[PDB]
């Protein structure tokens, strides 16, 4: 996509993830399981509800009555009235079929940039801590249990108390040991 | 191997396909249809308002009051009229109705309706009454249109008519009116004794003079003669004003009149449905938010926009794997 | 304890908001409507041209020369008609004129206008040409149609009028004329002496021949009589031709008449109000440059589209926090 | 946004900067303060300005006449033209209202799109001589004075004359 | 230091396009959704070839003109061909009742036949050899083709009571006229009854018309008037004529079959021997573009028409400067 | 809107580029020379196509018979006509020109983000065995020959075997 997460580094979306729209998945000694992230996700849903709503609630809707009054002798003005309803049919029609092409781009976009803001604000956080592995994961240099992962997921990763032991296992793999 | 944190994004079996600018058939998690596509099949109320339905009737039949078209019973209100495609009953005497189309626009949307006795046949004691025409049968027994009065010569009499009736009631009066148009000088007489003659209608607007055409013409229903019916709106407390000498078609029934809206003709075979809707299609009524429908072009009501469309489908999710 | 340098955005405190396809009610540091909605109350010249205002006529009355109907003055040039939503001056003698509307359209926007004698009272030797009514007053005296000559009988005599006229001014020339129905007999015989008259007007192209209705009508004005007028454009070195035994009611003044321009007629109370527009609506003129307004729906000039909107507010600054 | 900037890893626009839609913000040893980045934002005037002109000078205007010129007897003729008037401002009135809600999306993400790319401008200079905070800010090693951080806000950084200062640093705090 | 670099392609184009944001912005590719090229002549509309009228009007050809020469026989066309201000449209002046109408019925035509249905052989008791010097053919004086001026025959005209059935399948379209004369005079000399009429009656039709006698200007360097009237004849109905003078007879009907609608093009130019499925007046168009700028007068299925010079869809990438 | 890549950190396209959109050049032993890159370059050539023939194949026309029928005496029905002609040349003539306008800014940053996300493909491959130079190039501490330029244009990047002898190379920079 205009993003590059979507079908780009991250490939594929996840069967097991059920709770949300984007989030997380983490593997460690204890375990592993799959979390997400409600913040992006419920402003996600209420943008794209908003957008559906948007689209439907700026209709504008008023009472007509169409039918065919006009007699053999008012070909003339049944012709207009013809070229008239033949007129916005088409013009309806290519603004509907052409709103929901454009539309349709930017909502999937629109979960694209979410994604990879995500993944950006997942990236700073660890920085040489994590290898980025270009698939949408990030593997630890040290040691990160469960209440390490939910500092990553909520932003309050601490860089310098793992820098330490992050340090030491580059150098291992480093050195081909 | 080494502790991992992915991000990722939600799956699930859906088949939903959406199309974008750039690309065609693409599957999402969760999509949502902008284009009205179903409709109940029936006809309904507009708003509350019963539609007028002329089952086997025309308007100017219905109007005029054929021998075999009063099936019906008062409506006093109606907010569309529905019209078969081809009626039967239409004009049972072969003729024409004056300004007929812009009657029945005026007729579409009607606030108010009655008819009321304006001019009884009593009213003709030198004329006779029982003008009866065997192309206007009732029950095969030849007859006549139930709210006009054929007048016919008395006694090888015909005096010059010169009444009037004064609209004393608070609404608007329908009238229709006639005149015969006969086939020869000596039918003329038998029916008239009159060969020249006249009718002269006049309001505070209307100021007509009719003649008769006598010629020969096709038959139609049997029938070479030819009715010509004309009608006006009387304001309160204005007066009508008929001066004839025969080959008058005088009116005995008028309707009470209140329009505050309007509406059109709607052509459809289908009977009423017992239902309330805000847009009615010939076809079916439609309940729908959407802005979008291709149902059917010749709608009444509040309606989405028609379009020439099978799907309008929005994605609401994300793409799918 | 280390130096910082920091990537940043503009905020003040502006509250004004703005609507996006996903978000409402996003407050923006800098935002520009897009949405006309203001007018200047006035009624305004159209591109340098001023407007023809019927204070309290209507476009008939003008042009018949109602004695109501103050004058004017002589406007040569006018962009468009306004006329007041009832006016209260009309044809004051009963009756109708033909065509009225497509005369008012061709009426609507005129390059040069002067009316003209035509044919003055001493053409009528052998008719009388002091008929007034007291439906059309003047200063409470009975008077008539100032353009137009009621021509009735003179020495217990109408004779047959064979009258013509060449267009000898180099201009369109639009004549006024009609016809006048009389109420019975007697009536007809008191103002002309023949029973059975008509009116035969023709040109290059118009063939017209009307007869009187003589007939009982309801009263209007206080007169059960009509007079029902027609027109016609006699081109440049053309020659319309009256012909008549009575009922007639002459051309007097005519009107010579250019047109390269289409208009319409707008109904509004206004004044004018010596100002200058591209674009009027009934209760005032619009200079805006934007694409869209909601000021009024009849609209006359290069305006905007009209929209059923309160504000089009195009956001162009940042998100503000 | 669509990009991470506006209301995001920067959060929220600053009050104390005066010019300029975009730019940044220093603090050393010597002072602080504000200092904008005149060709983003110019650049950013004129798309904006340049927007908001083709939506107003593509409309096409004409001269016409509305009224209302039918008679009693012609009331099926005016439907015809009032269907015809509701129609155009019922497709007036749609298209008028999207386009607003959707060029104001575009030029919220258009103001992301720029903070972003001005914030990579300043890390690409920068590189390992500085600290990202994921804050929109970075932590120097290297003691940036006022004419070095001139420098990156013009886009001069010599990054070999600190190369070795910052990593000195670097080493204290591992 | 071996190095990649990431980059993108730039070539020699100029093509400029414009963005919401951005004018004069130059691309490596761009493509044009606006029609504007056209043929420049008149061609077939779905293999159907057009009606052009040369010299003639509808009313003229319909009525059959002398000074139309009488080119051909269609027996279908999809539109008719007019110029402007056509030469031959009323030889002797008059009116064609409910002329556009009539013009808007024949635009398209699916059969068309001109028919003989009463001869002027039908007329023993009237003289049918009425001519006139404004409608002159070769020089000298001459009469509609398919209409018949009947005056009056051992100074007598007797009343005449005619009708003709459509025996044939297919509907019939009948013109008829009555003749507005000069005075009294020029009455008794061309039908010695004072007081006429026409009738005319079918299953529908109902009309009773009546000479206007009276004086008026000179056209065609005549002051006499024809009126001419029409009507639809459906199969097996029969029109019924009567008339005691004034009466211009018909002699060639025209059998007809609809099958859709079309209008008239008032166009200055000839055949171009051509198949298009969107026709202009100044030339035909082929494209699939959705707009077109050529001209709003167009009969067929064509683009949207819109007041624009160019359409231009960036395709390509942002050009860079030669280097 | 902008992704940065474009006439961004990467100033200015390749005539030398002339089997592709997007593309790489390499400089190592060997020599040099570019590489289209095939499979962004169909993705993009699809898409850009697929708009154009969406916006005109999604236009319905259908057959009308535009002329001038009506008399004289009918001008006002005639102006009906000119309201209801002049009215769909506006709607289309403002839809159609702002399509265009707002379609080009869409296509041009198309390109310009599937050229931002080559560079992040090849970055993400490349990691800390090169260093980028901030121009939209990467300058590779280990020995990168041809075979090793193709894997990084196409997935297969081997970066283990070069981890030790481009970590020697970063240390050996002084
Ligand atoms: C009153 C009467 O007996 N008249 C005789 C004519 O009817 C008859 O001419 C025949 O008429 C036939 C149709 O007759 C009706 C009808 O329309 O059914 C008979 C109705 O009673 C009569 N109505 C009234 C109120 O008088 C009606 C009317 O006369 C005219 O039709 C009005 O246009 O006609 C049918 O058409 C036959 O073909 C026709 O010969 C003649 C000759 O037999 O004698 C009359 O005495
Ligand atoms: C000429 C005369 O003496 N006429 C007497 C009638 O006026 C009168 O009927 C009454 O007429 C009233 C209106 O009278 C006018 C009018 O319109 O004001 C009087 C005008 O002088 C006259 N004009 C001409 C040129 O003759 C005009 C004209 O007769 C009619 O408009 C023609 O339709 O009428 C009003 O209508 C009263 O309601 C009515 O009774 C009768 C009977 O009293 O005597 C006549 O001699
Ligand atoms: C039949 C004949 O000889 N009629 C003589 C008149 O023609 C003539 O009046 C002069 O008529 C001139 C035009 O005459 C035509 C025409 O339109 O060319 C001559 C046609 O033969 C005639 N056709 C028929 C069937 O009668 C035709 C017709 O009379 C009228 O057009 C009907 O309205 O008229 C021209 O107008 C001259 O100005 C006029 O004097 C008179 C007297 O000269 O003698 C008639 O015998
Ligand atoms: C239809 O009938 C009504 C009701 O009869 C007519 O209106 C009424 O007409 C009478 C005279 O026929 C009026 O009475 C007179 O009024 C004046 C004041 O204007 C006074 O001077 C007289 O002494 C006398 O009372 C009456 O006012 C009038 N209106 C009402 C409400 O009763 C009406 O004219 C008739 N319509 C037609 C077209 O004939
Ligand atoms: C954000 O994540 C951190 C890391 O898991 C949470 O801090 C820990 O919370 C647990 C709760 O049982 C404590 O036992 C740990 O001692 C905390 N670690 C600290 C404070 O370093 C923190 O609560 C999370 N915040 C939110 C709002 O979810
Ligand atoms: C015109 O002629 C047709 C053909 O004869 C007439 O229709 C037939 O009339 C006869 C005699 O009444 C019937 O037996 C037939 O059933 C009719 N139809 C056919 C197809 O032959 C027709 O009536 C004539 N026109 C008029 C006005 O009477
Ligand atoms: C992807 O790039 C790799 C790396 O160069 C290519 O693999 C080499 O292909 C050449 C072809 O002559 C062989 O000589 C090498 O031995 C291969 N190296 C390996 C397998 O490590 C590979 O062919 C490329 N793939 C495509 C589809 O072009
Ligand atoms: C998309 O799906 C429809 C319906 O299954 C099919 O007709 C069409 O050919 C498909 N198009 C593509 C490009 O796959
Ligand atoms: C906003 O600030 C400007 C500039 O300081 C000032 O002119 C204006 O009055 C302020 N508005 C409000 C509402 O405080
Ligand atoms: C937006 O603001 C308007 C006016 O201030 C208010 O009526 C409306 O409810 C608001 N919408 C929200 C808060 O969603
Ligand atoms: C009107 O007068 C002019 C000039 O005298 C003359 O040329 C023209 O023929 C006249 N028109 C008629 C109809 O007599
Ligand atoms: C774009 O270029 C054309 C000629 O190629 C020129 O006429 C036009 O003015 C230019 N537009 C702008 C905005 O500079
Ligand atoms: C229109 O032009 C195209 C060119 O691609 C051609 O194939 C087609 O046959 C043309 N149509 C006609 C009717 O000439």
């Amino acid at each position: 996509g205009l993003f590059g997460a979507i079908a780009g580094f991250i490939e594929g979306g996840w069967q097991g993830m059920v709770d949300g729209w984007y989030g997380y998945h983490h593997s460690n000694e204890q375990g592993s399981g799959y979390a997400a992230d409600r913040e992006s996700t419920q402003k996600a849903i209420d943008g794209v509800t908003n957008k559906v709503n948007s689209i439907i609630d700026k209709m504008n809707t008023q009472f007509e009555a169409v039918g065919r009054e006009f007699n053999n002798l008012e070909r003339r003005i049944e012709n207009l009235n013809k070229k008239m309803e033949d007129g916005f049919l088409d013009v309806w029609t290519y603004n509907a079929e052409l709103l929901v092409l454009m539309e349709n781009e930017r909502t999937l976009d629109f979960h694209d940039s979410n994604v990879k803001n995500l993944y950006d604000k997942v990236r700073l956080q660890l920085r040489d801590n994590a290898k980025e592995l270009g698939n949408g994961c990030f593997e630890f240099y040290h040691k990160c249990d469960n209440e390490c992962m939910e500092s990553v997921r909520n932003g309050t990763y601490d860089y310098p108390q793992y820098s330490e032991e992050a340090r030491l296992k580059r150098e291992e793999i480093s050195s081909g040991r | 191997p080494g502790d991992q944190i992915c991000i990722g994004y939600h799956a699930n079996n859906s088949t939903e396909q959406v199309d974008t600018i750039m690309e065609k058939n693409v599957t999402v998690t969760h999509a949502q249809d902008i284009l009205e596509k179903t409709h109940n099949g029936r006809l309904c109320d507009l708003n509350g308002v019963k539609p007028l339905i002329l089952k086997d009737c025309s308007v100017a039949g219905w109007l005029l009051g054929n021998p075999m078209c009063d099936e019906f019973i008062r409506v006093p209100e109606w907010s569309y009229i529905v019209e078969r495609t081809n009626p039967a009953n239409d004009l049972c005497y072969p003729g024409n109705l004056n300004d007929y189309e812009e009657l029945k626009h005026l007729l579409s949307r009607i606030n108010h309706f009655e008819k009321t006795l304006i001019i009884p046949k009593s009213s003709w004691p030198n004329h006779e009454t029982s003008g009866v025409s065997a192309a206007c049968p009732y029950q095969g027994v030849p007859s006549f249109f139930r709210n006009v009065v054929w007048l016919t010569k008395k006694n090888d009499a015909y005096p010059t008519i010169k009444m009037s009736y004064n609209n004393t009631n608070g609404e608007d009066l329908l009238i229709l009116w006639g005149i015969h148009h006969s086939n020869n000088a000596a039918e003329q007489i038998n029916l008239y004794k009159n060969p020249t003659t006249y009718v002269s209608v006049g309001t505070s607007t209307l100021n007509q003079r009719l003649v008769p055409k006598i010629a020969t013409r096709s038959q139609v229903n049997g029938l070479q003669g030819r009715m010509d019916f004309f009608w006006t709106i009387l304001k309160p407390n204005d007066a009508i004003h008929f001066e004839s000498n025969g080959n008058f078609i005088a009116p005995e029934y008028a309707y009470k009149i209140v329009k505050k809206g309007d509406s059109t003709i709607m052509k459809s075979e289908m009977e009423y449905g017992h239902c309330n809707t805000k847009c009615q299609t010939p076809i079916g009524a439609i309940n729908s938010s959407m802005p979008f429908h291709n149902i059917h072009p010749l709608t009444i009501g509040e309606c989405p926009k028609y379009v020439k469309s099978n799907k309008l489908v929005l994605a609401t999710g994300l793409r799918n794997s």
